[PDB]
């Protein structure tokens, strides 16, 4: 007897714009739910539930229920209840999930010089800090084309030790040292609800970084009153 | 190259480049190429000459990567108004500090 | 920073015409020979009536509002190390120079 | 650089890569004795996106901005089995970023 309801995610409303309440019922002997339903406080119905899974290898069945909702059907402060039924409990089981901010800061950190001296793979990192709530998505784009998620990883946001309202996390992309020698776009695209456009890219290349040799060539004359 | 702070008010243009060096490893160089073009003989309040001579020249590489400034642009104009007696009646007349830049 | 290089040839009997962009502003339009010895620019003809003493009566200018163009025409060329001539507009010659050219009187 | 301009508190990042066994330990030594556990936060070990069976981790120390211009060490020590002595540590300071020779020209005619 395992019943749960999960809300949508920001990583799906930005990637595909497909907000939807999901209701996962498993471990029930005969049937998880002969009839999935989703209800709201105002008594609004939902759409169909499909893509039912086969029985588990552990002699039990899996079932899923879908509530395809509007984009604003989760930011208006309302509850959702997943009506599920079984054969041993005469009462239709119920479960409820609802919704409860500060702008983040993105920082690029250049790969350490020591690993550049080893010439296998530099790890570029983009730190996202001070975001509230912990609702940040991170992806990496090269030359305008995104990279596969198998190349970069993102940390689960943790609360700040000093500012519990704030949250912090990061993402890292491994690249061959030589490629970073030649250089690429290396864009860390970030997506948090506390963003104007949902958009705050920052990027890095071999061109930028710690400058090891300046040369200033400031000039002086006496009539350039018109730069 | 990478210098999108060509603001011709404070004259700055600090571009970036990477020494495609001698073909060793990525022992590369990162540069910051400033060229500030001081007017030095200009006036403090850029649109009014009655202000004293501008002696100090402050240069922050933060505001010049976009305000009072030092020189005149060819695409912008700065003007002034002047009086005169000619007897009793005094009439404001319009002059332009930047000729061949905003001449009617 | 434009370089409209032109390679007109002219002998003593040959006349050389130089084409310059006319902004139609009419405040001042000029040609300026850059001075190799001094390292600066030296005006030769302008909107004003002044003309080089060595070049008196040998160079003239034509304005074409129909085509928005400026013509510097030299009737006679006396084997000058025809350096770099810059077309320009405005009173300040060094700041107003738009295009620069250089050619050869001999061949 | 951009973090250092907020003039508040800087973050040091300690990154460990390429270790096969999990459960690495990370501590922050401050030129002598250790620091309180709430002054730093360490994550879990996740698998390497590039390496098949290697892991990585990451730890963050938050300090005041003014402490850098004081000139303290704030070194990171890590313990794992595969190390030759089971323990190693690194350090970094404001004196590490400054090394760079300048270059100045200044004509006035
Ligand atoms: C002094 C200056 O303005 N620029 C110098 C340049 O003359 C020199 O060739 C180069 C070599 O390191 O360093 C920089
Ligand atoms: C700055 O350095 C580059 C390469 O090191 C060099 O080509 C350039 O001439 C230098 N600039 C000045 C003003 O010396």
């Amino acid at each position: 007897i395992r019943v749960f309801a999960i809300p949508p995610s920001f990583a799906s409303i930005f990637l595909t714009k497909s907000t939807k309440l999901t209701c996962l019922v498993t471990d029930l002997t005969t049937y998880d739910s002969v009839t999935i339903s989703w209800t709201r406080q105002n008594g609004e119905a939902v759409k169909t539930h499909t893509n039912i899974s086969e029985s588990h290898p552990n002699a039990t069945f899996s079932a899923v229920g879908e509530a395809s909702i509007c984009e604003d059907d989760w930011n208006s402060g309302e509850r959702f209840t997943c009506t599920v039924t079984h054969t041993d409990l005469p009462s239709p089981l119920k479960q409820t999930i609802s919704r409860p901010l500060h702008r983040p800061d993105v920082y690029l950190l250049p790969p350490a010089r020591e690993q550049l001296n080893l010439r296998e793979s530099a790890t570029i990192t983009c730190l996202v800090t001070g975001f509230s709530p912990a609702d940040v998505f991170v992806q990496w784009m090269q030359r305008g084309q995104p990279l596969s998620p198998e190349k970069y990883v993102t940390s689960a946001p943790m609360p700040e030790p000093q500012a519990p309202g704030r949250y912090f996390a990061h993402s890292i992309l491994t690249v061959s040292e030589e490629e970073w020698n030649t250089g690429e776009t290396y864009t860390c695209v970030v997506a948090h609800e506390a963003l104007p456009n949902r958009v705050t890219e920052r990027t890095v290349d071999k061109s930028t970084g710690k400058p090891t040799l300046y040369n200033v060539s400031l000039v002086m004359s006496d009539t350039a009153g018109t730069c | 190259r990478i210098v999108l702070v060509d603001n011709k008010c404070k004259c700055a243009r600090i571009t970036s480049r990477i020494i495609r060096s001698s073909e060793d490893p990525n022992e590369d160089i990162v540069e910051r190429n400033i060229r500030i073009i001081v007017p030095l003989n200009n006036r403090e309040n850029i649109s009014d000459p009655t202000s004293p001579l501008r002696t100090r020249f402050v240069y922050h590489l933060s505001d010049l990567c976009k305000e009072t400034c030092y020189t005149y642009d060819r695409n912008k104009c700065y003007t002034a108004v002047v009086p005169l007696v000619y007897g009793g009646e005094t009439k404001m007349v319009e002059t332009a500090l930047t000729p061949d830049a905003c001449y009617p | 920073r434009i370089l409209p290089e032109v390679k007109v040839e002219g002998e003593l009997g040959g006349s050389v015409t130089i084409k310059c962009p006319l902004p139609e502003m009419h405040v001042r339009i000029y040609l300026c020979r850059e001075m190799a010895g001094s390292g600066t620019c030296g005006t030769v003809v302008s909107t004003t009536n002044f003309i080089k003493a060595e070049y008196k009566g040998r160079v003239t200018l034509k304005q074409y509002p129909r085509k928005n163009l400026f013509l510097v025409e030299v009737t006679q060329l006396t084997e000058s190390d025809s350096g770099v001539y810059a077309c320009g507009a405005g009173m300040n010659t060094d700041r107003g120079k738009t295009q620069k050219v250089t050619l050869n009187v001999h061949s």
